[PDB]
């Protein structure tokens, strides 16, 4: 079968050096003149940087001279001025060239940090520049005389050396010499020479540097690149329209800086050509060559020499390297990142009437957005003769068009996005609802997921054009399909504030209210009692209710009873669907209980019932909250009656300790701390006074004498329900507020004795100011810290995607409760939930299999384990998964916005990174958000501890040489380990005991590198998760351990070989490649041997550095170095990743695209 | 030191300035050099006959007086 | 409207292959080639395909089968036309 | 603000408001990740190719929208197509191999 020739849809890409002849292939002509445009008629002058002959017609399908103006003539080359009449687009495509008189060095291969030309010739850089500037002569192919091949001579020395040997020895200077060296260089012969020398001399110092060079050389040999190409003979010119001269208003012109650069290179070059035919003296032509060299360098990458400046403007002219480069890496994909059609934006508002699956869309916005759809539908039914008439119709805004828009709008989701996109819920699909007005209406329950307040925040709209985008939006990005945070299984659609204050006020009970004690047939007639004004919303009442339990086999049982409840709870039951028990609504319904309600509803009835449920809860919450007439008055804030007394008593203590300091009974420092303690205790005292008074002090009467219940006072209801406010903020309102801190951080010893209900005087406010300003500053900075963290995180993971189904390994980690210092900082049920068992678990007794091998542990299975006493469960994790180049779905977990096991092809790395990064705003400024960054960066602490390197009996040897050696002695194994540890660090380790490998030989923090090396992979991964989870959990952030585990796996992605027989002995390399390779030896070729590796720990920012795709690396790294370092080796990028596929603009090899790429990947390496 | 401005000033600074007498010395050699080639051209038979064939083209209206001689010494 | 795709995800497990399959079917309907297998409520082809998945009358097997059937149904018409290409001889 | 099809920047073909029908909303890296967490491949391709950067694909699409055919014939975004010429403008030969 025949291959191909013309443009098919390409896969992969290759990059390499460009031959001079190869450069001529692209060039359709030589730019011979610095001239640009004619200066009167603005047409391009032939042949110049802008040329119709070389590049293309100025206007579409029209010859320059004007002889052939007809659209029919196409492949015709005009006889006057050869211009093939073709679309002006080809002026954006066709390249050109320039033939340089003298050779020229390519600055990228000269000045890249490991100078490429330098170490290829094994010659220093400073010398090479000295040869390019004609400051000395260099030898080439010395023959048998006096001289080294690469030796450098001076003027006098070259002459003296020349008198002895005239011929059979040759030396040059300048660019031609370096080019001659590279051409004369035989890489193959040099390779052989380097092979012998490795074996001959044995020294680490020697063969270390040695091995670096030989791999590089042979790589360049295997590459196919020939060394000469690092010196430019021919120079390609960029198409004119990519650096346009295009006119502006007022008749002035503007053009790209490249022109100023290109023009210069031409002039100087041309001048040199002239200077050859005039036989100028050496000193001049030398100076001209140097001038040409500087110009080419400035053109390619400016700033590596003098930083040449553009004409009349101080600011340095932007060169070709700076067009690619930027902040950061490339401008193309970096923030930000390209403008997009079919979009819009405006201020957003509430719209509580909306169902959770829809959103209010302004009329005008929808008109301008769907403009093409409106045109096409208008002429599909025949209301408009042709597309033009449709344009005039919508431009006239005729009344008939509004009905047509409802058709194109109906089933057609729109994407809503907010400004700081963090996790995937930052964009969600909704069904549009036409709304008069210029504001966007957004379902309240989603306002939590977007973290969108109403203080004037704006949101953006995107239209899903292609059919696949409609079904992607509807089945993935739809609002109703993500109700649960991917970070933790708790619902993120949880009612927020106003709604929950309603339900709290709804199901609550006072002591005496209208209708107390009566009985009703059912919830229906309960509402009939309330709405008519007979019964109070909260009164204790028995009513017949019908609850449900599905406890049969997939089948709903029904049960009825007389429940003791209130009127509000009775009415609310009408909403609760089917199989939920009445126990869930019988409580006071705070914000905490109201979330677990929604959660249970999802895990029992499924998705669909939960959605419609959630809507009803919101609607009823707002409604009843409005009925409640909740408000806040100045008399709603009750100050304790005992406050003034508490302040006075605490005021005596300070004068007591003060009396002790004047008489010297106590030191100055002890005094400060002392006063601060008594004042602090006072604050707690006042706080827990107003708390008692505020909470229960409503004391009311039912028929009998007195009694007291939880207060119905407004502000209290807010704090108790979970709607808004908390004991801390309230403490500032009624009781005294805190002890502020002076900028230096020393909490002031005279607290703020007043509060907001009273007035603050001059001083108290002035002292309060620092706390506010430092608060705002810290957050504004912590905003940046969070973003940077997510960046590094998603960079190190990204391309990680669920690929196989089950890798089939029994391996996994042991999950126990966190049990931190007191009692259970986190239970067992949360740690194992939604994960998969590593092996079958026993009861406390045995021959009883509870969970059969690998099974998803859902709510029932975790409760069945909890019924029994089971204290420990082994769980498959993403760090242990045997699948190479990905994660098996069985090792990950179920977690998603859906409860089902994770689908094949979902990209978990990104959602993992987003879940870890988003909460980082709430962390502190050891501990805090920077503490997390240190953990993921593997950074070694300042004064670390040391662990026993190997098991066996240890002892102390020699003496204090600034280090006192520690010698470990295994029983059977070899002794030789003796480490020199400075002894001025307090020891721990018992001098006379045998230590298991990895025990504590001293105190202080430990480097996570150790834990991996000595204790092992599972040990170190447990260390990271438990420590990082401590930081977040202390602040109340719920992040499932899964995400942290996937980040960890990428940290250890690389390993260092130990044994040999196929590979590079000491090379650090991917454990993915190795494991498939050592499997390729266990039964393949030669056993050989081999190879044993050692897992390595790379910090997040360091591990992301290594990426197979060079197009990916060129994005976030330093562009120049990446391109060079890849271009020499001829590396062939196969795509296969996410980052690279986004750049080139095709389907992501994940999710919906995963079917496509998979099917194509197999087509490759086949026939 | 890179900065090609520097490597020029230093490359030319080696050449030593001419004395007022030295100018004529070099200039005399030029005259000698050219006069050598002028006489060498005068010694070629084809150089004469060619000039003849060229002047016959001038008189034949195949050329102009400006395209052959710039004027004579006398 | 179709509020939750949960039912379709049960019929085809992946939930991504659901988007693909429903897409392929939705184009068979959108570009005027076939008709719905179930009452259209005025729902656009996006949602009509999903109902067909929920009701279990459309999936990847049937479509490949159905398409493979149409291949032979058109190959039957052109049967005489293409055998007339004996001009190869 | 709202825009369907507006003007375009010359240097890189991208939506730009010249009439005060303002250029479209800027779709970012963080927003790209948001699409990557969901399984939506086609939305992302259409976002950075036909809806913005593809000087061909945009017109081939628009004609299909009025015709009643929802599809995309994506092609290569002009941003990346320029990056190829800038690299090739240097001494670097960058080719698209195979098939
Ligand atoms: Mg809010
Ligand atoms: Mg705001
Ligand atoms: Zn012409
Ligand atoms: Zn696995």
């Amino acid at each position: 079968l025949k291959a191909q020739t013309k443009t098919e849809e390409f896969d992969a890409i290759k990059i390499a050096l460009a031959s001079p002849d190869m450069i001529r292939s692209w060039s359709f002509g030589e730019v011979k003149k610095p001239e640009t445009i004619n200066y009167r008629t603005f047409k391009p002058e032939r042949d110049g940087l802008f040329c119709a002959r070389i590049f293309g017609p100025v206007k579409d399908y029209e010859c320059l001279c004007g002889k052939y103006k007809r659209l029919k003539h196409r492949g015709v080359i005009c006889e006057k001025c050869g211009v093939e009449v073709t679309q002006t687009k080809v002026r954006r495509e066709r390249m050109g060239h320039i033939e340089l008189a003298s050779p020229t060095a390519h600055i990228w291969f000269l000045k890249s940090l490991p100078s490429r030309i330098g170490l290829l010739l094994d010659m220093p850089l400073r010398d090479i520049e000295r040869v390019l500037y004609f400051e000395s002569y260099v030898v080439i192919e010395g023959g048998m005389t006096n001289l080294e091949r690469q030796q450098i001579l001076t003027e006098e020395q070259y002459l003296d050396a020349l008198e002895e040997f005239g011929d059979e020895f040759d030396a040059k200077m300048g660019a031609e010499a370096i080019q001659a060296l590279l051409k004369s260089m035989d890489l193959e012969q040099e390779c052989e020479q380097l092979r012998e020398e490795l074996n001959e001399t044995n020294s680490e110092t020697k063969r270390k540097k040695l091995t670096k060079r030989i791999k590089l050389l042979e790589a360049f040999v295997q590459s196919g690149n020939k060394p000469e190409w690092m010196i430019l003979t021919v120079l390609p010119v960029l198409p004119p329209d990519l650096r346009p001269l295009v006119p502006l208003d007022g008749g002035r012109f503007a053009t790209s800086d490249l022109n100023d650069l290109y023009r210069r290179v031409i002039n100087r070059n041309n001048r040199l050509k002239r200077l050859l035919d005039l036989a100028a003296p050496d000193i001049i032509v030398r100076n001209e060559k140097r001038m040409l060299q500087e110009a080419v360098d400035a053109l390619l990458d400016n700033g590596r020499r003098g930083r040449a400046i553009t004409g009349s403007n101080k600011r340095p002219l932007k060169s070709l390297a700076d067009m690619i480069k930027g902040k950061q890496g490339r401008f193309r994909q970096n923030l930000l990142g390209k403008r997009v059609d079919y979009s819009g934006r405006s201020v957003i508002t509430v719209g509580p009437y909306l169902r959770l699956h829809q959103c209010g869309l302004p009329k005008k916005m929808a008109l301008e957005l769907f403009k093409p759809f409106i045109y096409g539908k208008l002429e599909l039914r025949g209301l408009a003769t042709t597309i033009k008439a449709a344009k005039k119709m919508v431009e006239r805004e005729e009344a008939v068009v509004w009905d047509i828009l409802d058709e194109v709008i109906r089933e057609h989701p729109v994407l809503l996005n907010r400004a700081p996109t963090l996790h995937r819920l930052g964009i969600q699909a909704f069904e549009p609802v036409l709304i008069e007005g210029k504001a966007i209406q957004l379902h309240p329950l989603v306002c939590a997921a977007y973290n969108a307040d109403f203080d004037g925040d704006q949101m953006a709209v995107h239209v899903p054009l292609t059919l696949e985008a409609q079904l992607e939006a509807r089945a993935l990005m739809m609002s109703t399909n993500n109700i649960l945070s991917p970070a933790n299984g708790e619902p993120i659609i949880v009612p927020s504030q106003d709604v929950v204050l309603g339900l709290y006020y709804m199901t609550r009970d006072c002591v005496n209210a209208k209708g107390e004690g009566m009985v009703l047939t059912g919830p229906k007639e309960a509402e009939r009692l309330y709405r008519s004004g007979l019964a109070s919303l909260h009164a204790r009442v028995k009513v017949r209710i019908t609850e449900y339990e599905k406890d049969a086999n997939g089948e709903l049982v029904a049960k009825t009873s007389l429940k003791d409840t209130t009127v509000g709870r009775a009415i609310l039951w009408m909403i609760v669907p089917k199989g939920l028990p009445y126990s869930i609504v019988n409580q006071a319904l705070g914000k905490k209980a109201i979330s677990k309600m929604l959660n249970t509803c999802y895990r029992i009835l499924g998705l669909k019932p939960t959605v419609i449920f959630a809507d009803q809860i919101m609607y009823t919450g707002f409604a009843y909250a409005a009925r409640s007439g909740a408000s806040v008055g100045i008399d709603d804030m009750v100050i304790p009656e005992k406050k003034h007394e508490i302040i006075s008593e605490a005021e005596a203590e300070v004068a007591e300790i003060q009396e002790q300091f004047q008489s010297g009974l106590v030191t100055a420092g002890e005094r400060y701390n002392k006063v601060i303690d008594i004042w602090a205790a006072a604050n707690d005292r006042v706080s827990k006074a107003m708390m008692d008074n505020l909470q229960t002090e409503t004391v009311i009467n039912r028929d009998g004498q007195e009694e007291k219940q939880v207060s119905f006072n407004s502000i209290y209801m807010m704090a108790d329900s979970g709607a808004r406010g908390s004991a801390a903020q309230i403490r500032q309102l009624a009781g005294m507020r805190g002890l502020m801190a002076k900028p230096d951080g020393s909490i002031i010893e005279t607290p703020i004795t007043a509060n907001f209900r009273e007035g603050l005087n001059v001083l108290q406010y002035f002292i309060s100011t620092h706390g506010a300003r430092k608060g705002l500053a810290d957050t504004a900075l912590k905003t940046a810290n969070s973003g940077y963290l997510t960046r590094r995180l998603v960079d190190v993971a990204q391309d990680l995607v669920v690929t196989e189904d089950d890798c089939g390994t029994h391996e996994g980690i042991m999950m126990t409760p966190v049990i931190e210092g007191g009692d259970v900082k986190e239970p067992l049920r949360d740690r194992v939930l939604g994960r998969v068992t590593a092996e079958d678990v026993l009861k406390p007794g045995t021959a009883d299999i509870l969970v059969p091998r690998n099974t998803l542990l859902h709510e029932q299975w975790c409760d069945l384990l909890e019924e029994n006493s089971v204290d420990a469960v082994k769980v498959r994790s993403v760090v242990s998964c045997d699948t190479d180049f990905g994660v098996c779905a069985h090792c990950y977990g179920r977690d998603l916005a859906r409860g089902h096991i994770i689908n094949k092809g979902e990209a978990i790395g990104v959602i993992a990174a987003q879940s870890i990064g988003e909460p980082g705003t709430q962390l502190t400024m050891t501990g805090g958000l920077p503490r997390v960054a240190d953990l993921f960066e593997a950074r070694r602490p300042k004064e670390p501890a040391i662990l026993a390197e190997i098991s066996g009996i240890v002892s102390f040897g020699k003496e204090t040489k600034g280090k006192r050696r520690l010698v470990i002695t295994p029983v059977d194994g070899s002794d030789p380990y003796e480490e020199m540890i400075p002894k001025w660090r307090q020891l721990n380790v018992f001098e006379g005991e045998r230590v298991e490998r990895g025990d504590v030989i001293s105190d202080g923090p430990e480097a996570p590198h150790d834990i991996l090396r000595l204790r092992g992979v599972h040990a170190v991964t447990r260390y990271i998760v438990n420590e990082v989870q401590d930081v977040y959990r202390l602040q109340g952030v719920k992040i499932n351990d899964k995400h942290i585990e996937v980040i960890v796996r990428q940290m250890l992605r690389k390993a260092t070989i130990v044994n040999a027989g196929s590979s590079d002995f000491l090379e650090g390399e991917q454990v993915e490649y190795s494991r498939v390779k050592i499997a390729n030896r266990e039964l393949e070729a030669n056993g050989k041997v081999g190879a044993t590796y050692s897992r390595d720990l790379l910090g997040i920012t360091k591990a992301s550095l290594a990426t197979e795709s060079f197009i990916s690396a060129a994005s976030f790294q330093e562009t120049t170095r990446v391109l060079t370092e890849a271009a020499v080796a001829g590396k062939r990028d196969e795509l296969r990743g996410l980052k690279e596929n986004v750049i080139v603009g095709r389907l992501i090899p994940a999710g919906t695209g995963y079917a496509y790429h998979q099917d194509r990947m197999r087509r490759r390496a086949a026939g | 030191t890179t900065d090609p401005v520097r490597m020029y000033m230093r490359e030319m600074g080696t050449v030593e300035l001419l004395t007022r007498e030295g100018e004529i010395d070099i200039a005399k050699r030029i005259e000698d050099g050219i006069n050598q080639v002028q006489c060498s051209v005068a010694e070629y038979p084809e150089a004469i006959t060619y000039l003849l064939e060229q002047y016959d083209r001038v008189e034949a209206e195949e050329a102009r007086l400006s395209d052959l001689i710039t004027g004579f010494v006398d | 409207a179709r509020v939750t795709v949960q039912d379709a995800v049960e019929k085809i497990g992946n939930r991504f292959d659901l988007v693909l399959v429903a897409a392929r079917r939705a184009r068979q309907m959108q570009v005027g080639g076939k008709d719905p297998l179930v009452p259209e409520e005025n729902d656009k082809t996006t949602v009509i395909a999903l109902r067909e998945i929920e009701e279990g009358l459309i999936n990847n097997q049937i479509l490949d089968v159905r398409e493979r059937q149409e291949q032979q149904e058109q190959e039957a018409a052109e049967l005489q036309a293409v055998t007339a290409i004996a001009e190869g001889r | 603000h709202a825009r369907s099809t507006g003007s375009y920047s010359l240097v890189t073909q991208q939506p730009l408001g010249g009439k005060a029908q303002f250029g479209g909303q800027r779709f970012g890296e963080m927003e790209v990740w948001a699409l990557e967490a969901y399984g939506a491949a086609y939305t992302l391709q259409e976002m950075l190719t036909v809806k913005s950067d593809d000087v061909n694909g945009r017109t081939k699409m628009y004609k299909n929208i009025v015709d009643g055919n929802h599809q995309m014939e994506p092609g290569m975004p002009e941003s990346f197509n320029v990056l190829l010429k800038e690299i090739r403008s240097l001494g670097i030969n960058i080719e698209l191999e195979d098939e």
